[PDB]
């Protein structure tokens, strides 16, 4: 359960972290689908 | 695998970052300034650093349509920081011999320059927490010492009487990348090639 | 203890090296004793729905002291920093922040085209507050944040953090008056709790210039 | 998870971190479980036992 | 921290080598990483009016696991046993805990002739509760119940109690479907107490089964 | 005479293994999808091995006729696995820089690119006894490993007033070829490049 | 005699290492007694007209046994097997028996376009039958079906055959559920014979997975 005082919330929380280990290992690079779609886009022309 | 992560594997990546259909009868040519800003794509993952010290390998890939087609020469004439960009195409700064023209044809394989690295300073600054101008009109997120240049591809040829399209595609590859201080990879989309602001 | 100077800070309850680099002068005047102090800055009311803070530097500190009169009188600046922050609370309240030092912090605003002026982005000894604190103000991602050099303030366990910025820059010095390298962000991420009042712990921070160098005096 | 949307294969371990940020009075257990690729993700606390 | 196996304890705040015992080996198969785990029961609500609990082991975990496998299909069983008990209370809660290992704990029904059946004593991982635990429901006392190995979790103190129990028989192996050699017994001594509310402090029992053997496979 | 039997000398081929005409005026390009199991000369000499570990060396050989022959510039992107295939001629995933491209002409010497060894295992199974799917809808003898890619090859060219086909003819010759495990030659013939049905 | 684990066989009337390759363990967890056993199947009724048998492996030990519940606990698994066919005939009986071991024998079916499905490739204990035995249900020839490896029971010289499977993948671990590298295919090439009854010599297959290895627990 959580056990928490009369003073302190009752509600806690928890945060998450992740790493990679120093084995991990990568390859085939493509393009990251994340980003996909500009203002004065064409200003680089101008 | 810890080799196809290597910041130089990584990064030099002959990727499109420009591509301007200019018609022949900007005024029958295109300048490029060159900036990594253009394509979102290059931009996000050149966005995950801060500081980059790359040589451009900038490879102009002419085509060319009509409205037989024409074996034409074309200069690419690239246009560093200070000095002057043309306006038209048969201006007297095509002629300048100090910019570092190349001048290749359309049937040629596609002309390539290695643009070296040219920031004032050690690094491009990718991200800039400053200002430009010393008065509060100077632009936010702007280096001055950022700038690459100016890429300035015209047709050398005179008028023909013929009608059509050149379509070119500029491919940058950075060499040599030493990059500096990561970032968090950018999750919300861009809205504008000057500056982070999200939606 | 922290004693840089004549500042003196009687700390009660961590080095991040950031980067793994100790600011060293560049290999112009040294201003050892006179600007290598705390400039405490003013504590920063930490209620339960804040969203965050940022202090850019040295935009900071371009007011305060001799650092102050040091940026408005040289033209380059060359200094690292060391950041002491500490948010006192007590073994009753509970929270996490983020007390990270982003280098070229470069914000953007919220649903518009414009750029950043000079007003949203160089407040001074007032500081800023996150608009959007998931996303840094700047369209990236505050889980991801902690690639930057940072420690963590976890009310459970410190009260405290201490970050030992280097001289960030591509260029060997720069301006004070237009560029700031660092971003001091402190982001609460699980934010402040206390069933029997809606506390405060008030986040002290406090900026003390390494190594200092100037020139261009006018 | 950014990185590696670069890449198409991914190999290695990798490494949680559970950090908890409630007061410093606050006890009680908690049972993080890690459960392999195969069959059915527990449900009960007892399946996750195992 | 108590790691046996895949199953670990990150234990934050004693052992009590049950007779001064080291649970060896028979001088059989012996699974050392498949059932030496372990197996945390349920935690119980212990609120002031809580008599007590009991598991008999290995009662307790012959539904459970790994173990609770080689329980239901082989035949003996020679183990020790490791019970970590932990008690996780506030600064301001109170009380005692016998956390007392029991061998051979043949219990008394009250107020008849009639021996208890095979449901009032073979419980499993739901474990017991002291329907009189001054006399330990077997007409002896609680007061003289430190004979046995024990551990005192006072909250005052510690949290937590270890109990390192051996193989306790005068058979080599024995039946764990029949016979339970030893009795974890947790009798709250000083009831909970505290005024503001009438608190829960949930006791945590793991059970590793030390040096598993066993024998007579179907 | 004992040097011609090596499985290098056996197996590298420069074999056709693909060949679409594609009109211009698949929409208007062609992906292939990179197997062994196009064309049944080369195949059986792929499934006399079990296991077969080879970088494939493919050259694109691209012909043209009208209805003066057009100096066109091509592209020949490979999409390996994972990365997405282009479904029109002018999307954006021909602008994509991670992927492989190589851009040539009708009038140059053929393209020809070296793809590497691409599977995730040791080898490929050029028999897979099992299923792709973890459901029963899962296909069978499909390796989920054995995926080379995708060969994606349009012209880079804008609409021209000529409308044309282009015929474009992909050999491929194995390299570095190491094979494992022999298998009987398969003497009925196929009924699918799927699978090993028998008639 | 063969004996691997608990399950014996005196067999009582000469190895084949497939492809001359011994199994060894990956240069995860590694049951050497509890699987490294002889999971005996049905012996098949062998009459004249037999056209043959299939068992893909590990798909016929997938529901038996220890190595039965680490195929449907465990994930991946790594394991050679030793198939030890026999087919106990009498001095009366003739017939040829091609004891072939095919990697990765994926099967076509006959007259359509459309492949296998999980039904008509993984059936389990009660294995295969070939339904064109002169193209090993795969359009390939039985003739040349010697490339593999394989052993003759020719009931004129011997009623036995042992072929020791290695390892054989692309990957170091795979999918038991799903993936099946070796095929023990049995085919009578002279089929049975003896005029005064209609006989059956079965055939007895005994299959003990060598050097049995698993990852990926639940």
């Amino acid at each position: 359960n959580l056990i928490v005082p009369s003073e302190s919330s009752d509600t806690c929380s928890l945060i998450g972290f992740i790493a990679a280990k120093d084995d991990f290992s990568l390859r085939l690079m493509r393009d990251s689908p994340d980003i996909g779609q500009l203002h004065a886009a064409e200003a680089a022309y101008q | 695998g810890v080799s196809e992560t290597l910041v130089e594997n990584f990064l030099s990546r002959a990727a499109l970052v420009s591509k301007r259909s200019f018609e022949y009868k900007d005024k029958n040519f295109f300048k490029w300034t060159i900036n990594t800003r253009s394509f979102v794509q290059l931009r996000r993952k050149l966005e995950l650093f801060t500081y980059l010290r790359f040589d451009a390998e900038i490879t102009i890939l002419t085509t060319v349509a009509v409205n037989g087609l024409p074996d034409l020469t074309l200069q690419a004439m690239f246009v560093p920081t200070g000095a002057l960009t043309p306006e038209k195409q048969d201006s007297f700064h095509w002629q300048s011999g100090s910019n570092a023209s190349v001048f290749f044809k359309i049937s040629d394989p596609p002309a390539r320059i290695t643009i070296p690295f040219m920031c004032i300073n050690s690094a491009y600054s990718v991200f800039y927490d400053g200002f430009a101008g010393f008065e509060k009109n100077g632009l936010y997120g702007i280096n001055p010492a950022d700038t690459i240049g100016n890429l300035c591809v015209r047709i050398v040829n005179e008028h023909q009487p013929v009608g059509f399209t050149v379509t070119v595609r500029v491919y940058m590859k950075p060499k040599h990348i030493k990059a500096w201080a990561p970032r968090p990879p950018r999750t919300l989309p861009y809205m504008s090639i000057a500056n982070a602001n999200y939606k | 203890q922290l004693k840089l100077g004549n500042s003196a800070i009687v700390t009660q309850e961590n080095y991040c090296c950031a980067y793994g680099e100790w600011p060293n002068y560049l290999p112009p005047t040294q201003p050892e004793t006179a600007t290598d102090r705390f400039y405490t800055l003013k504590s920063v009311k930490w209620e339960t729905g804040s969203t965050g803070w940022w202090w850019k530097l040295p935009d900071a500190l371009n007011n305060i002291g001799m650092f102050g009169q040091n940026v408005q009188h040289h033209y380059l600046y060359r200094s690292g920093f060391l950041i002491h922050v500490q948010c006192n609370a007590t073994k009753f309240h509970q929270g996490a922040l983020l007390v990270v030092a982003i280098p070229e912090h470069q914000r953007g605003a919220h649903n518009t085209n414009t750029s950043p002026g000079f007003d949203d982005i160089m407040k001074g000894e007032e500081g800023g507050t996150f608009n959007h604190p998931y996303v840094l103000d700047d369209g990236t991602s505050l889980a991801c944040a902690t690639i930057f050099p940072h420690q963590w303030i976890n009310l459970r366990t410190n009260n405290s953090a201490t970050i030992v910025l280097p001289w960030m820059n591509a260029a060997p010095m720069d301006f004070p008056l237009r560029h700031n390298q660092w971003t001091l962000a402190i982001i609460p991420v699980v934010p402040l709790g206390t069933r029997t009042t809606s506390s405060m712990v008030p986040i002290t921070v406090s900026i003390a210039p390494m190594c200092c160098e100037f020139n261009g005096l006018r | 998870g950014n990185i590696s949307r670069y890449y198409t294969h991914w190999s290695g371990s990798l490494e949680m971190t559970f950090m908890f940020c409630g007061s410093f009075m606050a006890a009680g257990k908690l049972i993080l479980c890690y459960t392999p690729p195969g069959g059915s993700c527990p449900t009960t606390r007892e399946t996750a036992m195992l």
